[PDB]
């Protein structure tokens, strides 16, 4: 499991 | 092992299809992990979808209006026009024309119609509440490409009922805002739109759902509809309340669904009839029957207080002068008629939103050069209307009596006595010369008489919007005589006879018919 | 090993066939794994759920109204309310139709009478400010977590700041709460993370608000009780009773050496603050106690600090605001009228002169429309009554007139004031003094009649703050002399008139 | 894995390629992803948008005056301009497709219309309400980075017909 920032 | 689910459901080919593939995709992976969660996620709201579960419908009429005429009072064009629609359903079975829409002031019974309608019919309620629509992936939902991700809330409902022909409630399609992220309009559009409800396409669901069986129904506070929407739309127009049928609502339905709320058995309390004639012309302002709830629940509740801190009187009750008591002092009071003739004074109708009201208008013409002041809160229509009254006053100011000499000599001032509420509209005109040839010839004008209308330059009398609540506002406070135009006539067949019993309406053509009836002294 | 606490709670029957379903999975796993972990959290996230254990909830309401009455001094009509929702309380055992919701300005106590109804209803207070189980570990839903923190099946819930809660953004919409506020989807709430239906009936909601800015599928279910600002004298004791002992004990002051007297507090609240509530009062009362704290460590030689309206200079810096007063050393040609505000009532006096001239009108004081038509009509009045009042009738067209209202830059605006300034149009004409002692309020219409105003009771406080003895009201305004506290009554020579005939004979000194 | 599906929508050569390239990019990334998500999203909006597929429109005359005339009544002028393009068309193969505005006062008969047009010319028929419409993410859509992010209107109207000849009714442009 890891994290990834969308716009 | 949810493969007997599938077939269970009785889904079809593309909802088979996508969740046989779902499934098996599930199957090869992992438990426990966010992805999981969203496949599973897709499976159970791919079961919760009502696919094949259809209600029977009723189609009877008789039963039909036995049943609408309780939970209400006196909406007979309405129930005659659902009960129109509901005679159109027996014999097409799917309608393909426009949707019922409900339109009226805040406070009369729309939702409850809903419900009402759905309890007619045979098909399960369900309300879809606006106002807070701002998305147009509020309601068609959003794709799966997020963590979070779940349906718009049309197949969410639809998913709660669990049947496949509801009655949904469109509740405000009024009110929603303005700062829109897509076009929600478009959405409630194609929910709407006969072509392209056999084909709707859910941004979740990525799926063809068949909403050709949904029986929509509508509210509304005003007409402020978005543009796609309005043609598809079919307008029943609730209109506003009088003071007996509010009193006939408090008295059949209201009451009965308070004293139970708040468990009033038979012997404890008893509000006598003045007491909510006393709510209605005191306490509350509204359309509706809203503020009668609040009135009443408030005022059950307070003799349920009473009855617990009390233990001596076993039997409350109010009769109109015990309310200052309970209910406080008084919030408001309506215009009323004036009890003698007075020289400049002349009472109008007026028409708000929430209900007719009197319209009090003052003039005075003192000695001075000739300058004429329009003051409370008038619209520009309004003095518009106003300096046609006093040119039709200077055309026929011979035959009057009046000194003509009057715009150079005589100062006017013209006031509205509720200097802070704003106030528009030509339908004050022929009140406005009335007032400014009795302020002219020093005739008093009879105090028992109200008058609406639209005056023009060559004296005759255009017609007016709304007599029904200026009407009401004329029975309320006392007068005896109105003067309205006569093409407003037909009007007079949709008024109820208590009005008609107990007012004298004189219909009217041009100004001499007005001023030979509402003054004292012959002209 | 856990089967002893799953029965030992005795929870429902379809929870424990779940629990135990997790039990009989949890049999056939390894123990170290996290997927484990998330078995006994989801097992722990259960046997914390209040599925029993109702706190009684008390029936009486003698000791439920000393009990809303020791920490809240004049909230009176809201505890009305609560009585009475306490009273088909006791005997409705579920009352599950609208919500109480508490609409005021802050600064008042709509927050801490969650506290007051918390231990008056007898129930446990959870508090809510608004403003699925997986493999990285998830925490129940805030409803949920409130309730089995609390641990109670039948927990107060506040929803605060609803008017703060919905902004405009994307947030929470309105379905995740009216399903919680709704009487028949309570019975089965299906929580995303446990997906067991857990029961809301029999759980009290209070929600607070600072306006009616509610969303539509919420203000259907929210009963609007108005929290109207506080008189001087409520400040006074709440001051002096609830507001002092806190903050001597949020600063460890004994009682030996602090006294803060009442002119003190009296001087905080008409020269030093402006507000609807407490909450100013309290920046100034703790910064005077910290003040005083400062002031005995710094010197060893003074021991008690006495603190008076005197040496409020000395602390606190200078007197920010001011209110106006009665200007009863002379009685001149200006009237003194009263003006309406939410932070409470103010003085309002006004002003004409009328000099030989061409008859120009001037209006002056950033005065509203509404304002400047009332002076035309009172004008209109005066030019329509000029013969018997004894004023030449040429002064439209000999005498310019001016209007002036003393506080400029504050905009001003309003139906009332019409017969003061009619009565300062007849006393500037006439030459005939207005009384000092006499404040007004009132709406004039062209027959000489007076019509309603509104917010009468702060027109009075303002009037007896300011040294009136005599006000005149309108006739219709009657009714609201029936929620005046005595003291302003037995103070105050109100006197209802109807005309402008019953204002002039009283408010000017000479007869006319 | 679904080339079987680009190679059964028979694209253009741009189209074909980039598709194909996403696909090839797909097979090296990891499942259960959240790119790979995207990729499978932007994949399985390029198989349902029509590229090829072209309804056969009519040539006859008489039998589309027939029609027009029986669905309506004296709008002379645009089944006139209806009667231009059909005889236009039987002389060539592909014309691009005229952009008509039909300007007129309520309840004249508009949208009707672009239905008679619709069923008489052999397009296929679909309308976008271009009232409410105030921002250009209606038309052109969002890029992939974003997170609800669709081809726009006009695509998913192409796509909800699924050919390449239709008839858009662009109802309402002065709102
Ligand atoms: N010339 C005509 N012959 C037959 N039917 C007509 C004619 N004109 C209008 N109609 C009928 O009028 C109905 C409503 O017209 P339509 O909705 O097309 O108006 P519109 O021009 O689209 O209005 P708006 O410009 O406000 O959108 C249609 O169902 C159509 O059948
Ligand atoms: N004609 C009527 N007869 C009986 N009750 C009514 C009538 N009109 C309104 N009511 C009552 O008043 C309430 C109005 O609610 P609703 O129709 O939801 O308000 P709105 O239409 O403004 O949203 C209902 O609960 C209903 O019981
Ligand atoms: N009648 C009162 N008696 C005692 N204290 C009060 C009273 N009214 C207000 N207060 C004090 O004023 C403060 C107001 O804060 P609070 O009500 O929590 O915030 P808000 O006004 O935003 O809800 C409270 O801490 C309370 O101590
Ligand atoms: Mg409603
Ligand atoms: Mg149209």
């Amino acid at each position: 499991a890891a994290a990834a920032a969308a716009a | 092992a949810l493969k007997r689910k599938i077939e269970a459901a009785k889904m079809p080919k593309d909802a088979r299809e996508k969740t046989e593939a779902e499934l098996q995709k599930l199957k090869m992976m992992s438990p426990m992990s966010a992805e999981a969660t969203v496949v599973r996620g897709y499976i159970d709201w791919m079961l919760q979808v009502p696919w094949n579960s259809r209600s029977k419908v009723k189609k009877d009429l008789v039963k039909a209006q036995e049943v609408l005429d309780t939970d209400h009072y006196g909406l007979e064009r309405v129930k005659d026009r659902i009960l129109e629609y509901l005679a159109v359903q027996s014999r097409v079975s799917k309608i393909k024309g426009p949707i019922l829409c409900l339109v009226g002031p805040p406070g009369v019974g729309k939702t409850s119609l809903g419900q009402s309608i759905a309890k007619a019919t045979g098909r399960q309620y369900v309300r879809m509440a606006l106002g807070g629509v701002r998305d147009e992936a509020e309601i068609r939902g959003h794709r799966r490409t997020y963590i979070g991700s779940m349906p718009g809330k049309l197949i969410q409902k639809m998913a709660k009922v669990g049947v496949k022909n509801p009655l949904f409630l469109l509740d405000q399609i009024d009110k929603m805002a303005s700062d829109m992220r897509g076009d929600p309009a478009s959405a409630l559009l194609e929910v709407l739109d006969p072509e392209q409800n056999v084909a709707f396409n859910d941004h979740y669901l990525e799926v063809d759902y068949d909403l050709s069986d949904v029986m929509f129904v509508a509210t509304s506070n005003s007409m402020n509809i978005p543009a796609p929407l309005l043609d598809r739309m079919e307008v029943i127009r609730l209109s506003g309340y009088t003071e007996d049928e509010k009193l006939n609502i408090a008295k059949q339905h209201l009451l009965p669904k308070q004293f139970e709320r708040n468990a009033i058995k038979k012997g404890e309390l008893t509000i006598d009839d003045s007491a909510i004639m006393s709510i209605i012309r005191y306490y509350t302002r509204e359309a509706g029957v809203r503020s009668l709830e609040r009135e009443i629940s408030k005022l059950c509740r307070k003799a349920v207080k009473n009855l617990l801190m009390d233990k001596t009187v076993k039997h409350i009750e109010i009769n109109g002068d015990n309310l200052k008591d309970f209910l406080g002092v008084q919030k408001v009071d309506y215009g009323r008629a004036d009890t003698e003739n007075r020289v400049g004074q002349v009472t109008g109708l007026a028409w708000t939103e929430v209900g007719g009201d009197l319209l009090t208008i003052e003039t005075a013409c003192v000695p001075g050069k000739g300058k004429l002041t329009y003051t409370g809160s008038l619209g520009e229509v309004m003095q518009e209307s106003i300096q046609a009254a006093l040119t039709v006053v200077r055309a026929r100011a011979d035959k009057l009596g009046i000194n003509p000499d009057f715009y150079e000599k005589r100062d006017i001032h013209v006031h509205v006595p509720e200097g802070a509420t704003p106030k528009d509209g030509p339908s004050a005109g022929i009140a406005m010369c009335t007032a400014l040839v009795s302020c002219l010839t020093g005739n008093p004008v009879r105090a028992d008489v109200a008058m609406t209308g639209e005056i023009t330059l060559r004296g005759l009398v255009l017609p007016i919007g709304g007599l029904k609540e200026k009407l009401l506002a004329a029975h309320r406070g006392g007068i005896k005589v109105v003067l309205i135009p006569d093409d407003n006539k037909r009007d007079l067949e949709e008024i109820p006879d208590n009005v008609i019993a107990d007012l004298e309406i004189h219909p009217v053509k041009r100004i001499d018919d007005v001023l030979a009836i509402a003054l004292e002294h012959p002209a």
